[PDB]
């Protein structure tokens, strides 16, 4: 891959796109697979 | 010109500049041409005997219009059904209709109904007829005219104080401890002793009787004999038909504790006894400081000596003495700050605990009275910070201040500014939060996934204090604790009896919802410390202006440089936190009001369930609660509290007016008014007549006040208007 | 049991699964049998129903309007309320804020430290990422090795 | 109930404030 | 209008909780909330943010880092677009909110 | 001193220009040569054809004046430009090439006005010069 | 006249699924107030088959316009010249655009 | 700087210090009582104190003047203490 296009991916916009699209989708499915966690389980 | 006298820099002033700032530095003595401390210190002497007259004439204009136009002596007949009329309408504009819909106090002509508690407080003192008020009202006329000779006199060559009589701070501590506030509450006991009481028992005692009627049956001599408790003797039975003398008593003091039963006020031997009691001790206070005698401390020796041996305070309260006694500005800061606090306190313990009768049924009187005093009371708070401000731009010295509390509190500015940014930030954020997380699962129908959170710890006070509504057995809910046997044979009876029936608002009971509005108040409270702390701090010099004390207090600004210097002035901090305070004190009101409407109204467990959802406030207590108040006048009639919505609108309007100011600046209507000046130069018939003074835009800073007083104007008449107008129409 | 009533024995929250059902049941009356708005109505019946069992067994604690309330005062039979999830808070953010400053520092000893923070060096950031899982001990230990916090004669400040 | 007399006295002693109010408005005014 | 227009017609879309159109009802409230927040960037300056600011960095600067893109707030042009980028968000948000709640429940 | 006969840059009018106030208190004018007939922005608004010769201009401000001096030095190469002050009683005074050489460079005659002798740091403070005429300088 | 237009649905996550409201016809969705039901019939579609072929239509002319941006900035960008011709380009537009436009509509 | 002097009470002396006690001009009239006088001052006030305030702690409407008085005392030792401290340590 070009260099260039690696240090544009590597841009501040991006990567924080890029990680909290992820951040999100890690709580989406924590939340899918397990719904209704008021509580820690104890 | 000649207009502001007391500065040529105004004077000559070829715009309406000068007008406007005439006007808004009248009352800055200090800046004023040829100002020295004598004379400024006298003035200020003579306008505070002006403001005491004043505040004499507007109680008596208050006594005297319920004396004409009341219905005082039909009031305290049946206090409970009686609307109190304040005074009478006479307004050439008003329709038969209207003359009509304000002609509901049973009085023949149109009339407002007060809000003020100004009757209950009365017949609680001892006024029963109209009389009474009228002499009363003679009275403060006279004193009103006495201090404003008093005023004029020592302004007099002769009767001109002196600076070390001014600065003199053991003299006036002892008087105003002793005598201001101690023998004052000590004649207020009495007069509780020689009027109140036996008026509340249905026997008259004036100026003709007093000197022949007995307080007490034993007279003083239980007082000179050591035998105290004879003065308890016989409370009032639970019984009393208060003004009358079924179920009275002979005590004259006590400590029943809790409320009356019929009046559901505190019991008025209590408050006597009370008044008595601080009478005593604010008199030993007063014997503290050093006088014309041998005896007593010096607030300066005390100031030196109390610095901590660990050096964590370095000089500890070194040099104190010296600018709090050479800076007006610091007393002044000082003075607002803790007559806030105790206004707050007013409306808090007025309203947990009220000490008129019937002023608890009186619904719209008390939330009338707690906005009021909360509001005074936030805008005392601002004034204190503004004034601790001023101090540090202008009275504050450095080399005088040599590490001390003060030098210390600018050394680590820093830290305090970011800490109580930090907290703001924390509070905001996590209120909101919750807030919103309510609001979402509320929304998609899943209101048990919403985060309450009980005020355990409230709660766990309240029952310290004796509540048993939570399940804590602590210290007075506990029947085998300590506190409980401690005072279980004064006043844990009745007060038990107060704090453990709903038909009060002592100790409301709490929930999640008041936990989320208490943390609100929590980030208000920060947030406007944190602007005001940091303009105060910030207000001798900043990084972006190292050199802002030269430039004063209020300057507009420091230009486009820099990055851009716009509101880098202490005053710029003021007025932003005027925003914030205004907006916490909305809060708080918000809170109060729909609490207790809702008690009210017996739907408690509608606050306690829609207070957990921003929409919930938004629904159940602004749009359901504005529903009489905007119908006070509609296309089918109108009825007494179209006053009330003309006012809702009018508050409405001047707030938006405020915006105008606020986000519109200078340069574009200076480019406009120098337009209009050219075609009024240039229209024939028109060019007859000129101004004298250049009409030009306001200033920036002329600007920013303006825009925030529209701004508070609409703030206050909007919310006084709904209080009042929502209280009254609901019940 | 503090102040309140656990919540798998109280008629109001009883009262909100039924309300809630039977909603969904109302909105599942008006769709055949079988079809897609049919089995989404009957898998959100099944959801609600699993929740307030869920909730119920959790030993959560619940008022008179019904729905579960927190005590967050420090209790050990309500740890799971706030304390242990605020646990895994601080974890996760003191990873954050650790890795963070690391890169900050990173970025400080470089030949262009704005262009190491605008466009990233993301091999470091990932390096820094992974290190921020023991950021407690690694943050006292530059507390203690004096790495952390700066000395006041030199941290600018404005004037007096 | 309360008489014009009453009032008149009322009258009498606001203007007796009025003009004392005058007075210490001027004192202040230099 | 405030009666029979504003406070008449927003039943429909405060009322909206727990239907399909609470959706509405959310994004009244946020745009109220956007629309409200814009006040602080409007009746605002720039000397005082940057002040914070300072105080802020000298907390950042004390654990012995801070970014080497120095934070300054915002150009006094970007804060007063900011302001009406808000202000004009949250006062259109709020009448979407308003009108398509109001409208789908009565047609 | 200033030749009130030099001609004028032909404008065709505006409302941007002086008012009453400048027949009251101050009105400005600027002279200056021009080698061709060039358009130019009047600082008031519009545009106007300067002559070739000299042209005399007559403003409200003393910064209009300056801003049309900027224009003739930087867009064009202008830089005879001279300005004046007329008071009604006609007390005509010189402004601009105040000593004959412009400000930015210096000359020999000026005297230092409003100089101070240290860093702004070491200003007193308003406590310090308080209830004193003293200066925080 | 019976059932309300949608053309959005949402997942079950948080839910969310309540804003999948009875909109009608056997369908649970967003209700949508953009006319293009409306659009639709006009044009005479009467089949998600021919939404289909309009979306792919879509889709390619999309992607001709990102090449034609491409290829009239990189490889063959016209002149100065090339863009001063106001009467050719009015011509053009008025005559080809809207004309051949509203022909083709009429047709 | 042209502030009027400050107006202080008589024979008011300077009380700051730096060293490890006070100068016992912070003791006023006490400046003279010894530092053994301090101890057994604050003890006999301390009991006296605590036993009028055990002696009134369930108080009843008719509590004993005397006892109110000594009960006095108890805060009365903590002054009395901490001046025997500063003795102490200015040489008494
Ligand atoms: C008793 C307490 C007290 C005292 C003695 C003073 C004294 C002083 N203050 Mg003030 N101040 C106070 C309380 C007090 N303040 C409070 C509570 C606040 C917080 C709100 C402030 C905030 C404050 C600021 C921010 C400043 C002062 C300043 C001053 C000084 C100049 C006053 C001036 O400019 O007059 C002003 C004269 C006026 C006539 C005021 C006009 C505006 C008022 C608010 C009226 C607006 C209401 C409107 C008329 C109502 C319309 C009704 C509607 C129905 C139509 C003076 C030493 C100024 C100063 O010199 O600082 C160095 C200054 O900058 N004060
Ligand atoms: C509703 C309006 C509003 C809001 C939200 C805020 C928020 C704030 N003000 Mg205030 N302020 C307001 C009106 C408002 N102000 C007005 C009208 C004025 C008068 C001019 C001021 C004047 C003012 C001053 C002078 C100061 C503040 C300060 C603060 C902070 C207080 C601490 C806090 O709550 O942090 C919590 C933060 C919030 C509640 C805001 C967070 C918003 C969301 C929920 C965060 C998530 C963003 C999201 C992911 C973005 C997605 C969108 C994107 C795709 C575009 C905070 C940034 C103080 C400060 O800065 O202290 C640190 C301060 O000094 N304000
Ligand atoms: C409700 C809020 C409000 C109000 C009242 C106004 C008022 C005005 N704005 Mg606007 N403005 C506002 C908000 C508001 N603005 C905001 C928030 C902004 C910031 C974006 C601006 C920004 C802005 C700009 C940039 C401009 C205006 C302009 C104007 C003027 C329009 C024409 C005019 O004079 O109408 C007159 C009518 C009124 C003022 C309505 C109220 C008057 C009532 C009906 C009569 C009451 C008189 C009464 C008898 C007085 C008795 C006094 C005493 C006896 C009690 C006017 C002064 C423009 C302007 O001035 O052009 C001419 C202009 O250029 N405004
Ligand atoms: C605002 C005041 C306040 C504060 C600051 C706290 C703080 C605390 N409460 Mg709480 N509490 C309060 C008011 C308050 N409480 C009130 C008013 C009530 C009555 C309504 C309670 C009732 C209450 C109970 C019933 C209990 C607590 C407990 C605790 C502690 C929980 C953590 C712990 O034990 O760590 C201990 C752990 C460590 C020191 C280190 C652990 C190391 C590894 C990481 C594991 C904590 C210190 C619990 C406790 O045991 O406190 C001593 C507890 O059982 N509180
Ligand atoms: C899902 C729930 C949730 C969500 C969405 C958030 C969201 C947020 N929290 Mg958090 N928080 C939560 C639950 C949640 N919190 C819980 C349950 C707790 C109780 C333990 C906290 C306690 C908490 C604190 C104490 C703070 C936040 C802060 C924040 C905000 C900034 C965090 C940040 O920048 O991290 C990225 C990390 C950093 C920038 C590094 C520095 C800050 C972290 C928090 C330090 C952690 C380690 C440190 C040693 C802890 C000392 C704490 C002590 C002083 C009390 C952010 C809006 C911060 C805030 O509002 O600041 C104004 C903040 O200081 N939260
Ligand atoms: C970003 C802004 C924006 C957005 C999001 C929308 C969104 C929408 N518009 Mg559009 N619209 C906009 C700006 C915007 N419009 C502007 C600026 C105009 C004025 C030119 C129009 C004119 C317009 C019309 C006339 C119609 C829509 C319609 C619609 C809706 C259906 C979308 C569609 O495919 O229609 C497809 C559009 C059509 C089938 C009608 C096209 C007819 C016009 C006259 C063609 C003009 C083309 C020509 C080249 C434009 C330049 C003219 C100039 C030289 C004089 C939708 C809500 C339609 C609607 O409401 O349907 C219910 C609709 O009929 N819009
Ligand atoms: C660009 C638009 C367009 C196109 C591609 C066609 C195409 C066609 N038309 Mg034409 N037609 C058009 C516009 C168009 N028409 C318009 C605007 C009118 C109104 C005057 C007509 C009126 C018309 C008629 C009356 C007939 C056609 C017919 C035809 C067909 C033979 C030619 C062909 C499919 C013939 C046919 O077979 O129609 C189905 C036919 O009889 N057209
Ligand atoms: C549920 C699962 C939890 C239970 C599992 C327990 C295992 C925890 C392991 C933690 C660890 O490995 O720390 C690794 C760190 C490395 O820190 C690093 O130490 C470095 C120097 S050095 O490593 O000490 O040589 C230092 O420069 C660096 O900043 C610092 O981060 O070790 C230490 O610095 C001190 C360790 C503490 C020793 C007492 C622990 C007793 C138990
Ligand atoms: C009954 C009424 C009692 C009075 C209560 C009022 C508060 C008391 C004040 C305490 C403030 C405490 C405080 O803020 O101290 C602050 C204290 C201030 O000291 P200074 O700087 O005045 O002087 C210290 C010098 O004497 C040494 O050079 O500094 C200390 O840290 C020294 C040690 C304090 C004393 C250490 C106490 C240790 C407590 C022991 C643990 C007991 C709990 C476990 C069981
Ligand atoms: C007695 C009692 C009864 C029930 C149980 C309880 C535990 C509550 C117990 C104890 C209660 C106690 C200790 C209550 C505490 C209350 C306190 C400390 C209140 C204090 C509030 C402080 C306030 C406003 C401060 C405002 C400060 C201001 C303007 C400062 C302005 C200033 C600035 C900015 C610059 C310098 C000059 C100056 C004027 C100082
Ligand atoms: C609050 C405020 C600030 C402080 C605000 C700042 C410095 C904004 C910085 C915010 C961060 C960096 C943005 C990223 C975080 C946001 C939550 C994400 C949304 C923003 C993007 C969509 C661009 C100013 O600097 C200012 C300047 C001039 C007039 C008014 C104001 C003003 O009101
Ligand atoms: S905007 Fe007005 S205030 Fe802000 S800098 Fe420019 S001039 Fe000063």
């Amino acid at each position: 891959m070009d260099s260039n296009f690696l240090k544009y991916l590597s841009t501040a916009p991006v990567l924080l796109t890029v990680w909290l699209s992820f951040t999100a989708g890690l709580v989406i499915e924590a939340n899918r697979f397990f719904p209704d966690m008021l509580y820690f389980p104890m | 010109t000649k207009f502001p006298k007391f500065s040529q820099a105004l004077a000559q002033d070829p715009a309406t500049r000068r007008i406007w700032y005439g006007l808004a530095t009248a009352h800055d003595f200090e800046s004023h041409d040829g100002m020295t401390e004598e004379n400024l210190y006298q003035k200020i002497f003579a306008s505070h005997f002006g403001h005491l007259a004043i505040i004499f004439l507007w109680t008596s204009g208050n006594l005297f219009h319920v004396a004409w136009q009341g219905n005082f002596e039909q009031w305290v007949l049946n206090p409970l059904k009686v609307k109190p009329v304040a005074h009478a309408i006479w307004d050439p504009h008003f329709g038969q209709p209207a003359v009509k819909a304000f002609t509901k106090g049973g009085v023949f002509y149109p009339v407002n109904i007060a809000t003020s508690g100004v009757y209950h407080w009365w017949y609680t003192i001892g006024m029963r007829t109209n009389n009474d008020l009228y002499a009363g009202s003679l009275f403060l006329l006279f004193l009103s005219g006495v201090f404003l000779f008093a005023g004029w006199l020592h302004l007099q060559p002769k009767f001109r104080p002196g600076l070390s009589w001014f600065k003199n701070n053991e003299s006036r501590l002892n008087h105003h401890l002793s005598g201001l506030f101690g023998f004052s509450s000590l004649a207020w006991a009495g007069h509780l002793i020689h009027i109140a009481i036996p008026e509340a028992r249905g026997q008259h005692v004036g100026w003709d009787n007093f000197t022949k009627t007995l307080p007490h049956p034993a007279g003083l001599t239980p007082f000179f004999t050591g035998n105290w408790s004879l003065y308890a003797d016989n409370p009032d039975t639970a019984n009393h038909i208060f003004g009358t003398s079924e179920g009275s008593g002979s005590a004259i003091l006590t400590f029943l504790g809790g409320f009356h039963p019929q009046t559901q006020a505190l019991w008025l031997t209590d408050i006597a006894h009370h008044h008595l009691a601080i009478g005593v001790v604010f008199i030993f206070a007063g014997h503290m400081y050093r006088t014309n005698w041998g005896i007593g401390h010096s607030l300066k020796e005390i100031l030196d000596a109390h610095r901590p041996p660990g050096g964590r305070l370095g000089a500890g309260h070194k040099g104190l003495f010296e600018t709090i006694t050479n800076s007006l500005h610091f007393q002044l800061g000082l003075a607002l700050a803790s007559i806030g606090v105790i206004t707050s306190l007013v409306a808090q313990h007025m309203y947990a605990l009220p000490a008129y009768a019937f002023i608890a049924k009186d619904y719209t009187t008390q939330a009338a009275l707690y906005t009021h005093h909360q509001y005074i009371a936030g805008f005392l708070m601002v004034g204190a910070f503004a004034h601790g401000a001023i101090f540090f731009v202008r009275d504050y010295d450095p080399e005088q201040n040599k590490n001390n509390v003060l030098a210390r509190m600018l050394e680590h500015k820093e830290a305090i500014i970011s800490h109580l940014s930090w907290v703001s930030l924390f509070l905001g954020f996590h209120t909101l939060g919750l807030y919103i997380h309510n609001d979402v699962v509320v929304a998609f129908g899943t209101p048990e996934k919403q985060i309450l959170v009980e005020p355990v710890f409230a709660q766990w006070i309240q029952a310290s204090s004796g509540k048993a509504l939570y399940g804590f057995d602590v210290l007075l809910s506990s029947s085998n604790s300590v506190a409980t046997n401690a005072s279980n044979n004064i006043w844990l009876p009745g007060w038990l009896d107060a704090i453990n029936s709903g038909k009060n608002s002592l100790f409301l009971p709490i929930g999640p919802g008041d936990f989320l509005v208490h943390h609100a108040i929590a980030l208000g409270l920060h947030t406007t410390a944190l602007i005001l702390v940091k303009g105060a701090l910030d207000a001798r010099g900043s990084k972006l202006m190292p050199d802002k004390k030269d430039f004063g207090y209020s300057f507009p600004c420091d230009g486009p440089g820099r990055g851009g210097t716009c509101d880098i002035s202490a005053w710029d901090a003021f007025y932003l936190s005027m925003f914030w305070m205004l907006n916490t004190i909305g809060w708080v009101t918000f809170y109060w009001h729909w609490k207790h409407v809702t008690i009210w109204q017996g739907n408690a467990g509608q606050f306690n369930e829609s207070s957990t959802y921003i929409m919930g406030w938004l629904r159940d207590y602004l749009w359901l609660n504005s529903s009489p108040l905007i119908n006070g006048y509609n296309p089918f009639g109108m009825n007494s509290l179209a006053v009330w919505a003309w006012m809702f609108l009018f508050g409405h309007l001047i707030w938006a007016t405020g915006f105008m100011f606020l986000i519109s600046w200078r340069g574009y209507w200076q480019e406009l008014i120098e337009t209009l000046a050219w075609a009024h130069e240039r229209t024939p018939l028109a060019n007859l007549v000129r101004w004298k003074d250049k009409p030009v835009a306001l200033s920036i800073v002329q600007a920013r006040l303006v825009g925030l007083i529209h701004f508070t104007v609409g703030y206050v008449f909007t919310y006084a208007a709904f209080v009042i107008a929502s209280t009254t129409g609901k019940f | 049991v503090a102040g309140l009533t656990p919540c798998k024995d109280s008629k109001d929250f009883q009262r909100r699964l039924d309300g809630s059902v039977k909603k969904l049941k109302t909105r599942l009356a008006k769709y055949e049998k079988g079809t897609p708005p049919a089995l989404a109505l009957e898998k959100q019946i099944e959801r609600t129903q699993a929740r307030f069992e869920r909730y119920g067994k959790a030993g959560l604690l619940c008022g008179t309007d019904g729905l579960p309330h927190l005590i967050t005062d420090g209790r050990w039979s309500h740890s799971g309320e706030f304390v242990i999830p605020g646990l895994f808070f601080l974890y996760i953010a003191g990873w954050i804020g650790w890795v963070g400053r690391s890169y900050v520092l990173f970025a400080r000893e470089s030949d262009k430290p704005t262009e190491k923070e605008i466009i990233l060096d993301v091999p470091a950031a990932l390096s820094f990422v992974s290190t921020g899982f023991i950021w407690p001990v690694s943050a006292f230990k530059e507390f203690t090795s004096g790495n952390l916090i700066a000395d006041e004669s030199e941290i600018t400040v404005s004037p007096r | 109930m309360i008489s014009d007399t009453q009032i008149f006295v009322a009258l009498i002693l606001a203007l007796v404030s009025l003009v004392l109010a005058i007075r210490l408005g001027t004192a202040l005014y230099q | 209008w405030l009666r029979d227009f504003l406070w008449a017609q927003a039943s429909q879309v405060i009322q909206s909780y727990g239907s399909s159109l609470s959706a509405y009802g959310l994004i009244f409230l946020g745009a109220h909330f956007i629309w409200a927040f814009s006040l602080m960037f409007l009746f605002s300056g720039r000397g005082y943010w940057q002040e914070l600011i300072e105080s802020v960095v000298w907390a950042h600067n004390k654990l012995n880092f801070a970014p080497a893109i120095q934070p300054r707030a915002l150009s006094i042009t970007q804060g007063r677009a900011v302001g009406l980028a808000h202000y004009l968000l949250g006062g259109i948000g709020t009448t979407w909110a308003f009108f398509l709640a109001r409208i789908i429940s009565v047609g | 001193t200033l030749n009130l006969q030099i001609p004028s840059p032909t404008f065709e009018g505006s409302t941007g220009g002086w008012l009453r106030a400048a027949e009251v208190e101050e009105k400005y004018a600027i002279t200056w040569t021009s080698g061709k007939e060039q358009v130019f922005e009047m600082p008031t608004g519009g545009a106007a054809i300067m002559r070739k010769g000299e042209n005399l201009l007559y403003l409200a401000r003393k910064e209009q004046c300056l801003a049309l001096g900027t224009q003739l030095k930087t867009g064009f190469k202008i830089t005879d430009y001279k300005i004046y002050r007329i008071f009604p009683s006609g007390e005509v005074q010189y402004l601009h090439p105040k000593d004959g050489v412009f400000p930015e460079k210096v000359n020999a005659g000026r005297i230092g006005v409003g100089n101070v002798s240290h860093s702004i740091g070491k200003n007193l403070n308003p406590s310090q010069i308080k209830f004193t005429n003293k200066s925080f300088n | 006249t019976a059932v309300k237009p949608s053309a959005q649905v949402v997942w079950p996550i948080v839910g969310q699924e309540v804003l999948n409201g009875d909109v009608g016809g056997g369908f649970q969705g967003v209700q949508i107030t953009s006319g293009f039901f409306q659009i639709w019939r006009a044009s005479g579609i009467t089949s998600e088959v021919e939404l289909y072929w309009c979306a792919l239509a879509g889709l390619l002319m999309s992607g001709l316009m990102i090449f034609a941006g491409w290829f009239h900035y990189h490889k063959a960008a016209p002149k100065l010249e090339w863009f001063q011709n106001a009467e050719s380009m009015l011509n053009h537009h008025l005559s080809g655009l809207l004309g051949l436009g509203c022909l083709s509509w009429a047709g | 700087a042209g502030y009027s002097p400050v107006p202080s009470p008589d024979n008011t002396k300077e009380t700051y210090w730096e060293t490890k006690a006070p100068s016992s001009q912070v003791l006023g009239i006490g400046k003279d009582v010894s530092s053994g006088n301090y101890i057994v001052a604050s003890v006999v006030a301390a009991v006296v104190g605590a036993a009028c305030t055990g002696q009134c702690i369930p108080l009843t409407v008719s509590p004993n003047p005397v006892f109110i008085l000594g009960s006095f005392l108890l805060p009365y030792s903590w002054a009395l203490h901490v001046a025997a401290w500063i003795q102490r340590n200015n040489g008494k």
